RNA sequence: GGGAAAGGGAUUUUAAUAGCUAUUAAAAUCCCU
RNA sequence: GGGAAAGGGAUUUUAAUAGCUAUUAAAAUCCCU
């Protein structure tokens, strides 16, 4: 019954994510002791045509970035555990995600290591522009 | 490269997978989005918005190794090193139902300490704003040998109560102990998946309070703390995971335990299966296969009862040696053959089931060759035998001696853990049915530099009085004695053994 | 007066009393030293130091009365309104040996909650300086029926320990269910010497944490709290005590609870013998003599479970009125004889065992008065009989559904406190045997003003339709429902009961 | 076996203190109630020539005096429970304590609400002069 | 469970799609429930 | 207990001391251990 989900290539980290106390400094120590990054994530198809904000509602790239899911490309819907933002919801899901192309190898690591800007809704350091 | 696995299996009943935006992976995204190249596209269908799928558990793999993270699966090795914290664990489990299909949940925790705890059905839930740890449907297995998981399935609480009693429990039982904990189970696949709801690892920490090693965590207050600090903690930090299924066992779990127990029969629940797996995993370390250079830390007063051991042992074999002008010892358990006691001139041999030197021969006892030492005085000190001779003297450990350095074991005996870890068994008086208990009494010779007591064989008590050097020698023996006593060793004797031959010095 | 009494008995085995100085009484002093006018003298003897005498605690007698100082040997009445808190209570006891004869110190206490704690025995030993609560020697009662506590005296932990698991476990128990403790015992002469053990008393304190009462004391702490608060904590704070001998029993409390039980039959031990001590109070306050007038207060939705059952109640009635063709209703078990259901016109009959009006006639139901009701339709609505006829609808409380409003009762069965406490005998399946378990359905005939189920009996669902009015209304039938099969409760239905029948409105 | 030590009418009173938290207050609250005073205390035939301290190796009561033994006028001592002074050591036991005639009525309430002072050791209000 | 849609895995064998493997579907043995 | 000196109370009866009661000592019944 049911239908399978993930590859067990991502199952030793995501049981690590599920059992740990601290799941994004497991993740990242995961990774950068050179553990395989979460495969498996969600990729759009799109023209490249997008205004590049963080989070928007449908696909926005440009040329430099590219269009995740977002449910794809959260670490606590990937390991399925409680998200630690305001009330329990996620931010990521039902909404596109647009990461730097310079970063394509690890969309969680950088999902989980910067947060968008509240003004220009664009990621901080990356395409964010408020001096 | 596209091995699937079980774990994170989407068990609801819809037909058709979830929209990009709201799928956690590609392959469980539906058909009609995904393209040539491996990609997704928006085709702007209007959202399958609010829903809710039950996600399975079953399948997690702890073996990813990361710097400063501890290895919980462990070894055969190292959970010998870490015998004082085993605690037996297993889980039944209840079908998910209706709404769901293709998962089970934990039904029933129990553990080697005769515990079981009976909890609610609760599974995770995806749902549109993300994922929650509540209730779902759940029937217990079918068939007519779970048909006593069926009153279980309204008798059982909340996971938080639940997380909070098991805390508490391995609190009680391991605080003494160990600061670590080890679940030995008979097959990890389900009892990690259980242990998922009230386990948390990470790096290794330090006890708020204290400098133990940590080993349970406050979500609430966001803390860690040993088992003595651990009141109001909800999840147990850091637990090894010991499987003995992995260990070379065919078949199932009551077929291997009753090969080498008899004591563990029961009615079938989870606490009882725990004590099983417990049971046959101390019989597969420390029975079959005994390793003898692993060595213990000491947790307290076990050097002062070594002492008090060697000082009981010396006086009650120079009196029997003494008294019945024996001429000829053998010691039957002499690891080493050297002679405890030398004041009188006796001829001594040496037996053991596995000498460490050349001088000693191999002896492993049976009752029939009690004819084979009866000429003279034959020496059980520590030497479990079923059936002793006529002319023994024996110390054994009475397992059902609550100590620190006692714990439980296989066929109703118990692990004696004192730099070593030895197996006794069942301490049956039955085995003792030709010797008699050994009066408390002592012995010197002596020279002299108030205390009335007529089990003082001494120079003074044959004058009816008593010196200062023989008080402070009486009394110190007598501390000995009480401790080796009340650690759990009994003495006994051959029948024939009368104090008043002793006092021909 | 003059009457000596058994308390703080000297149990130490010199034959002279104290010097002035060091004894506690006059008539403990020596008789060399008293004089006339029943006054002391210092003789200037030498002082008989150090010295260690024990001293009894048998004879406690809490009957004092201190303005602001709870009574806690409540009566019969504060008892019976004080029944979420009761919890059985027996201790087994050692005699004191060696150099103390002529007292007992708790052994084993087990509870109705079944777990047995096992103590080292500890007395209060009286010393020049003062005195201690330390161990004595004691050793267990002679005879063939106490052999089973001579292994118990070697498995005995240290008070300050055992104290934290008895506040523990009454924590786990007690907590939901009120802010008090009631002892329930046999006999309370060695239950409150056991008692002053682990208890303290006082004035009614606030828990620190929140506006609870508080029921624990921590020592270290100096500190009151509650049950939800009372991690860590040494004493229980204000327990109350009853005695169920008081209550006109008279032999032992074997043979008193084997008349009115047969379930907590098994092994001797201190918890069973609470449980039989709380099983026999249940029996004699709820069974034998019942109060109506007492009404309990609400902890848990009681009042939403009331409506609920009213609703399904009505439903069931109305549609087994409607289903067959039943001109005449008998209700067995109406105490006020209040027709449930008026729709269907129908002439109504009302029985009861204790009937409040006289418009309802007197029926002690036995299986042999099935032939004076053949004729009509059997209610059966929380009435409970050992055998029902063929025709009945029946609801009977499940006693195996663990509840908050759940307590358990005599021979197997609950005590269910809704603003009333109603003994129900527990739930056998074998006396439904001629009955059917009633399928979930719902029946309406409200006005018309997406929803698929075949068990909606509508006009709507005829057509194979419903409306917001209906969808509305089932889906809070549905609720309804769900709380009452959830609390517990079991509907059956007589065999040629069939929901298609109700398809002709 | 054992010899009794304790008359009836105190039972009831002592057991109070062997369970109440603190003692010494529900003690004084059951004496102010009009509950009867610890009897069965010892008291010693003195020639009334002492010099009149609070507590003493030897029995030293004035004419307005009495001298009582020590540890039949501590509570602690009579009911038998752990005693709240120095390293768990009582002051009373083993030495007679002086007590003022007007307050012969009741020795362990007068014990329990007054203290010697530590200067030259009489009742503070009760003999004690250090202006 | 009071409650239509009877659970998870390992090994072997079989058949199909795709460019010997991954997935799908079934049978037999064993373990957990 | 591994450990010489076998426990607590209620009722009834009997004997002794002192001026019907308190204590001491014993027997029978019942309860706790
Ligand atoms: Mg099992
Ligand atoms: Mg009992
Ligand atoms: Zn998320
Ligand atoms: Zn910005
Ligand atoms: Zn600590
Ligand atoms: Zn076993
Ligand atoms: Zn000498
Ligand atoms: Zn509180
Ligand atoms: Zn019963
Ligand atoms: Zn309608
Ligand atoms: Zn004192
Ligand atoms: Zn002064």
């Amino acid at each position: 019954a049911g239908s399978n989900t993930e590859f067990a290539s991502n199952s030793s980290v995501l049981s690590l994510v599920n059992f740990t106390v601290d799941p994004q400094k497991a993740y990242l120590d995961f990774v950068n002791a050179g553990g395989a990054p979460l495969t498996n994530c969600v990729k759009m198809l799109t023209p490249k045509t997008g205004t590049g904000i963080a989070i928007s509602v449908k696909p926005e790239s440009t040329a430099d970035q590219e269009t995740y899911g977002g449910a794809s490309v959260c670490l606590y819907c990937r390991a399925h555990i409680e998200h630690p933002d305001v009330s329990g919801v996620c931010k990521y899901k039902g909404k596109f995600v647009q990461i730097p192309a310079q970063c394509v190898r690890d969309p969680v690591g950088f999902c989980l290591s910067n947060t968008p800007c509240n003004v220009c809704q664009y990621w901080i350091g990356y395409g964010c522009n408020c001096d | 490269s596209q091995i699937v696995t079980g774990l994170f299996k989407d068990c609801s009943r819809e037909t058709s997978g979830l929209s990009p935006a709201y799928a956690p992976t590609y392959v469980s995204v539906d058909d009609k989005y995904k393209t040539s190249d491996e990609l997704c596209v928006n085709l702007n269908l209007p959202a399958n918005v609010p829903y809710s799928r039950v996600i399975s558990r079953m399948g997690f793999k702890l073996d990813a190794t990361v710097p400063g993270y501890p290895k919980l699966f462990i070894t055969r090795e190292e959970a010998v090193r870490q015998v004082r914290s085993w605690i037996g664990f297993d889980v039944e489990g209840a079908h998910a139902s209706r709404n769901a299909c293709g998962t089970n949940v934990p039904l029933q925790l129990g553990f080697s300490t005769g515990v079981n705890f009976v909890v609610q059905p609760v599974g995770v839930v995806d749902t549109e704003w993300g994922n929650m740890l509540t209730g779902i449907a759940a029937r217990p297995p079918p068939g007519e040998q779970f048909k006593h998981l069926v009153p279980l399935m309204h008798k059982g609480a909340a996971w938080p109560i639940v997380r909070r009693r098991i805390v508490q429990m391995l609190s009680d039982t391991l605080d003494k102990l160990s600061d670590y904990c080890t679940f030995v189970c008979w097959a990890h696949g389900f009892a990690l998946t259980s242990a998922s709801y009230f386990c948390k690892i990470g790096k290794e920490q330090k006890c708020c309070m204290c400098n133990r090693r940590a080993a349970a965590y406050s979500s609430p207050l966001q803390s860690y703390a040993c088992w003595t600090h651990s009141c109001g903690y909800d999840y147990v930090y850091n637990p090894f995971f010991v499987d003995v299924q992995q260990w070379g066992y065919v078949g199932n779990l009551a077929t291997n335990h009753d090969r080498y127990c008899s004591v563990h029969q029961g009615a079938h629940v989870a606490s009882n299966d725990a004590i099983m797996t417990r049971c046959l995993a101390i019989h597969s370390c420390f029975i079959e296969r005994v390793d003898w250079d692993i060595e213990y830390p000491y947790i307290s007063h076990e050097k002062k009862l070594n002492s008090c051991c060697r000082i009981v042992e010396r006086n009650v074999v120079r009196a029997a040696l003494l008294a019945g002008s024996f001429d000829k010892v053998y010691d039957i358990g002499n690891p080493k053959g050297i002679p405890i006691v030398d004041d009188p001139v006796v001829d001594w041999h040496y037996f053991d089931a596995q000498p460490l030197t050349r001088k000693v021969q191999q002896l492993f006892y049976t009752e029939d060759m009690a004819s084979r030492f009866a000429d003279g005085l034959c020496l059980f000190w520590n030497c479990n035998v079923p059936k002793y001779p006529n002319n023994a003297i024996v110390c054994r450990f009475d397992t059902r001696v609550h100590s620190e350095f006692n714990l439980p074991g296989c066929d109703g005996g118990s692990l004696y853990v004192n730099k070593h870890a030895f197996h006794t068994p069942a301490y049956d008086v039955s085995a003792f049915r030709d010797l008699k208990p050994l009066p408390f009494f002592y012995y010197s010779t002596t020279p002299c530099e108030p205390l009335k007591s007529a089990v003082c064989i001494t120079a003074c008590n044959l004058g009816g009085a008593v010196c200062r050097k023989h008080a402070t020698e009486y009394r110190e023996y007598m501390e000995a004695y009480n401790l080796v006593s009340a650690s759990g060793f009994r003495l006994w004797c051959y029948k024939t053994f009368d104090i008043y031959n002793l006092w021909s010095t």
